[PDB]
RNA sequence: UGACGGAGCCAGCGAGUCUAACCUUGGCCGAGAGGUCUUGGUAAUCUUGUGAAACUCCGUCGUGCUGGGGAUAGAGCAUUGUAAUUAUUGCUCUUCAACGAGGAAUUCCUAGUAAGCGCAAGUCAUCAGCUUGCGUUGAUUACGUCCCUGCCCUUUGUACACAC
RNA sequence: UUAAUUGCGAUAACGAACGAGACCUUAACCUACUAAAUAGUGGUGCUAGCAUUUGCUGGUUAUCCACUUCUUAGAGGGACUA
């Protein structure tokens, strides 16, 4: 029975599921170093709950998230709300609120998509065009 | 500093980015400010960002596209043209790239050369359809600030984007030739030109 | 038919295809003042065709002078590194 | 460039033949006081400074 | 023997009770089992033009269905297929046994 | 320390890997490597000209560590994409079957990939260990 | 930096296969020029030729330019697959043809005059005009007269 | 904000053979289409993690009716069928035409929506530029009006009633 | 006033019916229940590679153990503008 913990997290169709258990500052994602991402822009955006409040947190917990479905930013979206919630779910099961209240109060205070999760979903087509709204031209004469 | 290395190394320059806030990792957000009362609390420059990419929800109601940061504003205008359509993480990269280029030529902080050429390529006075009853007929009116920041966007993306038309210049560079110049206020730009046949259409119209 | 629409596009001004001399002592004379150089602004000011200024590019940057402040994916920024 | 800075108070309403333009009560801020209306084409709700480079000119409905 | 009660139905609430049923017999006696595997619903989907002859606005339709599949594992000697196998079958769900 | 393959940038290992893999042209050398398309999507053949074939190699070991079975029609799908197909619109193509047979069996023949069971081929004990080290050697370059 | 200098061996234009070859272009391409060569086959003759694919054509060394030449007028000597030509398995010996700037053409007129002799229908519609691969026509293929 | 050549390379809906011959994994042959010997599956199980494309990083190129664009044709190689000829379709080479942003006019659209992108299913022995659905990237622009095109209620006028 | 003869209310009208609404399906939420090698997760054994110093990346159904956060569902909760 060593520490950990679990969490979940979605973008549009993607999962993304992070065991925080107790290690020596290991963040990975598929087996991979966190700074090898893939759009190479969103490195930063993925980034982001490395650096809102610091590294000293982080010190003492080892990220794995494992993610499946979405495109590359979607898949960028689902670590970086994972690994969010994965902060808070260690503070959520050792460590005492203050770390906890102003880290889960810091994430929101700068976006509120580290921890809630987008509600808009894909809408379904409708026949007499190519997609819900769009409609196929109609002409006269 | 802080030298904390984690079981996974992450590079120092990353350690610093933890310092200051965000700041494009290279770019001031702070000591930018808008110089025209008029156009402040509709330039959102306070809230910084790592990225210009957010799915904002921003839409849905009137006013939350003021709350949106005006970087983020320009990769969202600068795709457009039809085929280029969404390929958000290509429009961050000319910005990125457009952005270097005002921090290389007239050296001070890009973010404060955005801000300043917004304010100066925005319209204040407009004309209006009046035609009424009888053929045509123009009016003179105002713009809102929100509008002005909203002109201003749209008349320099779509002056860099047709000065990159069938040309051996980059969009980058002709976004940073378009940028400068307007924020200066000359003549060549193509957003200043456009203000100028504006305000002139609705002074005559006045 | 009619087509409505113009159909010119100027007068290719072609140049060097291959680096020459004459020009040679051009280029190591006159970049080394560019605040701003990428593969555009010789192409342009210097009159410099396609595959010469990225060779120039490559040139100056391995050798001296200009220094990568940014190259990346097509656009190499390089400023007046003195 | 003359300018004036004025700050709307109240908003009376959108006006127009096609509704693109919005009579609105507004107030400069120097020389305060001295209220006028003055016609809108962007979305104004309230304490917005429009750059008005003219300041006499009285508004009215619009055709 | 490795008894698995197969159940596929377009009723929900009829395959239901047939799975309470089974499962209740289940927990009585002794009869250590697995629970009801919920596996996803197959949705049958035809779309088809509303109009018989060619003439109308393009309206289209979807006749849909969904089967509803779930299996029950059982583990015991000849001592309860010979109390098993009675079948509860209402009508809509069917049942086949399945050993090893 | 803990390094490996999952240690790694892609653009790096499979240009360290290509770059020791062409200074010893050990693995092989097809007679037909400067006259193939690579697909019958793609419409002209690779400009790596003299190399391109340790630089699929490099790609496909690498892409053989990190799963455990694969085919050849798996790595057709996978090194295929679009086609132009004229004026008809765009359509996925699957590449050409007889490269990667070629360079599966030229990993082989060094001894990097073997037959699996279960069908397919999985990378190989040898072949685990010099990549292994392949990634320790491209980590320390940059440093 | 790999950048080299010139003497004067560049020459502007080339003259390849009786047909004007215009330089200041990569070798690979200037060749396309030559009616019956393509992207892909000009690839092809500068890979066997060894010509440093990444060079102007006027930045050629004439001997070269021969070795080129040669292989235009017999691919099938130089290890060129079978499969790699234009005029495949002819209709008068059999043997793997390649025709070239002038034969491209001169070969066309007289496959479509032995079909016209011969009363078949992609012949006849040849004379006519009209298509001859069985596309429509009712709406398509005006502007022609 | 491109094309081409390398790499990274992530989805969802759904379908699939019994007395038939479907979805086909894997190995071998062929540049490719495709062929060959087998395997798994009546199905969350096997096809399939449908390793899809748009996308991103390295390079080639250059503002060039050109490496844009692939109509028009010539020759050859295979698949489907009793039969392909006014080429079913697929693959290879070659020919490389109009088109440089489109005139009067007109179509759709207020959020994951438009648009860009591909996939599955329907028709199917073979043939998608179609349709029905699915997911991927994802803007600007309104939060209003009856000015134009139409609708609902009331008042009013009518020599209309197949009713402007 | 409302998307709505949808309501407040007025009132030679009262009481009503159909439509709308209500209803059904789907998309979202559930770290609360029932569970599950035809979905997974973690752990114990077998075993591989890098470093060996403490670890990381893996492979492995008869190696077994534990769980349902993610995967599917059935019974339910939640949203009424508070």
């Amino acid at each position: 029975a060593v520490p950990s913990v679990q969490t979940f997290g979605k973008k549009k169709s993607a999962t993304a599921v992070a065991h925080v258990k107790a290690g020596k500052g290991l963040i990975k994602v598929n087996g991979s170093p966190i700074t090898l991402v893939e759009p190479e822009i969103l490195r930063f955006k993925v980034y982001e709950p490395l650096l809102l409040v610091g590294l000293d947190k982080f010190s003492n917990i080892d990220i794995r998230v494992r993610v499946t479905g979405g495109g590359h930013v979607s898949q960028v979206y689902a670590i970086r709300q994972a690994i969010a919630k994965g902060l808070v779910a260690y503070h959520q099961k050792y460590v005492d609120e203050q770390s906890k209240n102003e880290l889960k109060k810091a994430f929101t205070s700068y976006d509120r998509t580290l921890l809630i999760a987008d509600s808009r979903r894909p809408e379904p087509k409708k026949f007499g065009g190519k997609g819900a709204r769009s409609r196929f031209q109609k002409s006269y004469r | 500093f802080t030298p904390v290395v984690l079981a996974t190394p992450i590079p120092e320059e990353v350690q610093q980015a933890q310092t200051e806030i965000k700041l494009f990792n290279k770019w001031s957000f702070e000591e930018v400010e808008v110089k025209d009362a008029s156009l402040v609390d509709y330039v959102q420059v306070r809230q910084p960002i790592f990225v210009a990419h957010t799915a904002g929800r921003y839409a849905n109601k009137r006013f939350r596209k003021a709350q949106c940061p005006i970087i983020e504003r320009l990769t969202n205008s600068l795709m457009m043209n039809g085929r280029n359509n969404g390929k958000k993480l290509k429009a961050v990269r000319i910005i990125k790239h457009t952005l270097d280029i005002i921090n290389v030529l007239t050296d001070q902080n890009p973010i404060q050369v955005v801000v300043d050429a917004i304010t100066n390529t925005g319209p204040r006075e407009d004309t209006t359809r009046v035609g009424g009853g009888g053929a045509a007929r123009r009016q003179a009116v105002d713009v809102s600030p929100l509008r002005r920041v909203n002109q201003a966007i749209a008349l320099l993306t779509i002056g860099a984007r047709e000065a990159a038309f069938r040309n051996i210049k980059t969009i980058a560079e002709t976004l940073a030739e378009e940028l400068i110049n307007a924020a200066k206020g000359s003549s060549t730009s193509y957003a200043i030109k456009k203000k100028d046949e504006l305000e002139r259409v609705a002074k005559s119209n006045r | 038919k009619k087509k409505w629409s113009k159909k010119s596009m100027k007068d290719r001004a072609q140049h060097a295809v291959i680096l020459d001399q004459e020009k040679y002592d051009r280029i190591l004379k006159e970049v080394p003042t560019y605040r701003y150089v990428s593969v555009s602004v010789l192409v342009d000011r210097l009159k410099i065709g396609g595959s010469l200024a990225r060779i120039a590019l490559r040139h100056l940057e391995k050798e001296g002078i200009i220094k990568p402040i940014s190259k990346h994916s097509k656009q190499a920024i390089y400023t007046r590194a003195t | 460039t003359p300018v004036t800075l004025a700050k709307v108070i109240k908003v009376l309403g959108r006006t127009g033949s096609r509704g693109g333009v919005t009579q609105v009560r507004v107030e400069f801020l120097e020389d305060t006081s001295r209220t006028i209306v003055r016609n809108v084409k962007g979305p104004v709700r309230e304490n917005d400074i429009l750059v008005l480079m003219e300041s006499e000119r009285e508004a009215r409905r619009l055709r | 023997i490795k008894i698995r009660i197969t159940l596929t139905s377009t009723k929900v609430k009829q395959l239901e009770n047939v799975s309470s049923n089974i499962v209740k017999n289940a927990e009585q006696h002794n009869l250590v089992k697995k629970g009801p595997v919920r596996l996803p619903t197959k949705v049958l989907k035809i779309s088809t033009r509303k109009t018989p002859n060619g003439e109308g606005s393009k309206t289209w339709e979807t006749y849909e269905m969904r089967i509803h599949k779930r299996y029950i594992d059982l583990e015991a000697p000849v001592q309860i297929v010979k109390r098993i196998t009675q079948i509860t079958i209402e009508p809509g769900v069917d049942v086949e046994v399945v050993v090893a | 320390p803990g390094v490996s393959v999952r240690d790694v940038a892609a653009q790096d290992f499979i240009n360290a890997y290509a770059s020791f893999l062409q200074r010893q042209g050990k693995l092989e050398v097809p007679g037909y490597v400067d006259i193939v398309k690579t697909s019958s999507g793609n419409e002209m053949p690779p400009q790596d000209a003299e190399g391109w074939f340790y630089k699929r190699a490099a790609s496909v070991a690498r892409h053989i560590y990190m799963r455990k079975q694969v085919g050849v029609g798996k790595l057709n799908k996978l090194y295929g994409g679009a086609k132009s197909r004229g004026v008809r619109p765009y359509k996925h193509i699957d590449a050409s079957g007889s490269i990667n047979r070629k360079v599966l069996q030229a990993l082989e023949k060094i001894g990097i990939v073997e037959i699996s069971p279960k069908g397919g081929r999985r990378i190989s004990e040898n072949g685990q260990r010099d990549l292994d080290r392949i990634a320790a050697q491209t980590l320390e370059e940059d440093e | 930096s790999l950048v080299v200098q010139e003497q004067g061996s560049f020459q502007h234009i080339l003259r390849l296969l009786n047909t004007n070859v215009d330089g200041n272009i990569k070798i690979v391409y200037a060749l396309t020029t030559i009616k019956g060569v393509g992207r892909r086959y000009s690839n092809l003759v500068c890979k066997k030729a060894d010509v440093d694919l990444h060079k102007r054509a006027g930045e050629l060394t004439q001997e070269e330019l021969e070795r080129i030449v040669q292989i235009m007028q017999n691919p099938t000597h130089y290890k060129i697959p079978a499969w790699f030509l234009n005029r495949q398995n002819d209709i008068t010996d059999g043997k793997d043809y390649h025709t070239l700037a002038n034969n491209v053409e001169s070969k066309l007129r007289d496959d479509l005059e032995r079909l016209k002799k011969i009363r078949a229908h992609r012949g006849i519609r040849h004379f006519w005009g009209l298509r001859v691969r069985g596309q429509h026509t009712k709406t398509t293929g005006r502007r022609r007269a």
